RNA sequence: GUAUGUCUAAAGUUAUGCUCUUAUUUACUAACAA
């Protein structure tokens, strides 16, 4: 019905905020993550990544403060809502396809690869550096990850 | 009793009753941590604590036969 | 309950048998045995050869027939089965005439939904296997599409993995022609036509680049 | 009926369907080009394709017309029943 | 438990009538226990 032009580079990724959600996050192609609106008069901030490669699954915590990110050089980035300095994890095996953290505790944080194995962080376990358990009963790419709303 | 066999002092018994440790690891926390589990280690508990404090052993120990 | 087979032929259990007898053929007893829980194979073919089989007949004698009958029985004493051969009909029935003359659904429907379900399940494990696979195979082709078409939405160019080769002289039919065996020399000319259909081959591609 | 006659007949019928509506040669390279009509081979071409397309859409009919198991065992019982 | 068969093993090739809740059967399968 009414239009915005957001990234010009083609594959996007566009993502509300949770229930309570005036906000219109996307994450094109273009490398870029950014912030728009429900509110007519579309307003721009750009929570611009670091990572070369473009950006493909975008996800909010249920805190609706931190978003997830995930990139094709094995790049998955926490983003904080409206000033964008955050945790960041820059090192992976290759490209995560589909990231999730819990709609109950925005610590706990699902991210899922290439390989097949996916990788749980806290909030304390994302400062450790590593995992409370990973799964490996999934033997393709998995591209594909959401929790039971519980 | 082949690998016991690094040390002959310790010796082994067969137990003709049956004791229920199948569902042991059916307790919560039990079976919580075994699940957290992520690699080759061991994470020892106190299978009853107050009740060590409140009585000997064997009374202890027949609460957690029942359980 | 595991148990000695025996009992009488429920007419649904016949039917069923007939159509196994279809099926199979009247010389595969015990498959056709396999597919009625109740009845044995050596029963079956019994029922089939005695009562069942179209080819027999259960229409009342002539009094030609009758006489017939009656005198084979004076002249070959109770041998009813070559009796019964002489006369053409089953032997059990011509006994019966001689004689005459002197003076629960659940489970059925178990074993319906089960035979009905073989009956219509024609192929060998192999068969079945090989379909799987076959639209398993299909399914991963797709994925792997999904993938190399998200990634050139996305810009990255992913050539797709040729099959990993089984042999050295596996032979791949893209990369050039399978056995030109080209067609027989010119006799009328054909540079034209050569390049017309050079151009359509080019202009294909182009409208698929396109497409 | 032969195919000796169902040929000739065949012959006989895209001759009514014709009914309703140069040469060069090089003997040095042995390229005989007859040039001929381009508007007449793309009226046989399509005629032909037509023919074809007749025929395609024939069968699909016969095929959805209608004592088996499978698609094929029908017909099965069919070529039997016939005879 | 096997034959056997797939899979992975990292570097970027220069283009712009239904939903639901359950309890029961039967079948098959199961190197899982008895």
């Amino acid at each position: 019905i009414r239009n915005y032009p957001g990234h010009p580079e083609g594959t996007t990724a566009l993502k509300f905020l949770p229930k309570t959600g005036h906000l219109i996050l996307s994450g094109g192609n273009d490398h870029t993550i950014k912030i728009w609106d429900f509110y007519h008069d579309y307003e721009c901030l750009r929570d611009f990544q670091g990572h070369n490669k473009p950006i493909k699954a975008l996800r909010f915590t249920e805190d609706c403060q931190s978003f997830l990110s995930s990139s094709f050089d094995r790049s998955v980035k926490i983003w904080d809502t409206e000033t964008g300095k955050v945790k960041t994890r820059l090192h992976l095996n290759s490209t995560p396809a589909d990231v999730e953290s819990r709609p109950t505790n925005p610590h706990e944080f699902i991210v899922g690869l290439s390989n097949s194995k996916i990788l749980h962080y806290d909030d304390r376990v994302s400062e450790n550096q590593g995992l409370v358990q990973t799964y490996d009963h999934h033997l393709s790419s998995i591209l594909a990850l959401k929790y039971f709303p519980d | 009793e082949v690998h016991m066999l690094d040390f002959p002092n310790i010796a082994i018994r067969p137990t003709e009753l049956r004791l229920p440790f199948s569902a042991a690891m059916s307790i919560d926390k039990l079976s919580d941590v075994v699940m957290k589990a992520t690699e080759p280690q061991m994470v020892l508990f106190n299978i009853y604590d107050d009740w060590l404090d409140r009585i000997s052993s064997y009374t202890a120990f027949s609460r957690l036969t029942l359980l | 309950p595991i148990y000695v087979k025996g009992g009488v032929w429920t007419n649904v259990e016949d039917q069923i048998l007939k159509a196994a007898v279809q099926k199979y053929g009247t010389h595969q007893w015990s498959k056709v045995a396999s597919l009625l829980q109740k009845k044995t194979a050596r029963q079956s073919e019994l029922r089939w050869n005695e009562y069942l089989n179209p080819k027999l007949n259960f229409t009342e004698f002539s009094k030609e027939e009758d006489a017939q009958l009656l005198d084979l029985a004076r002249e070959l004493p109770n041998q009813w089965r070559t009796i019964a051969d002489m006369m053409a009909r089953p032997a059990q029935v011509c006994v019966e005439r001689y004689n005459r003359l002197l003076e629960l659904e659940d489970e059925e429907k178990e074993m319906l939904a089960e035979a009905r379900a073989r009956l219509l399940n024609t192929q060998g494990k192999k068969a079945t296997r090989k379909i799987r696979e076959r639209m398993l195979e299909e399914s991963k082709r797709i994925a792997e599409l999904q993938k190399r078409r998200e990634l050139k939405q996305a810009g990255i160019n992913v050539a797709i993995k040729k099959p990993k080769k089984k042999y050295g002289t596996d032979i791949d039919y893209n990369e050039d022609i399978v056995y030109e065996q080209a067609p027989m020399p010119g006799i009328y000319d054909t540079s034209t036509e050569d390049r017309q259909i050079k151009k359509k081959f080019e202009q294909f591609e182009r409208k698929v680049n396109r497409k | 009926i032969s195919y000796d006659q169902l040929a000739k007949l065949s012959y006989e019928k895209t001759l009514r369907n014709l009914a309703t509506q140069k040469v060069q040669k090089d003997t040095k390279t042995g390229k005989i080009t007859i040039a001929d009509d381009d508007k007449l081979v793309n009226k046989l071409a399509v005629s032909l394709q037509s023919e074809s397309k007749k025929r395609y859409e024939a069968r699909k009919r016969q095929m959805q017309n209608a004592s088996f198991i499978n698609d094929k065992n029908k017909q099965f019982n069919e070529k039997l029943s016939r005879e």
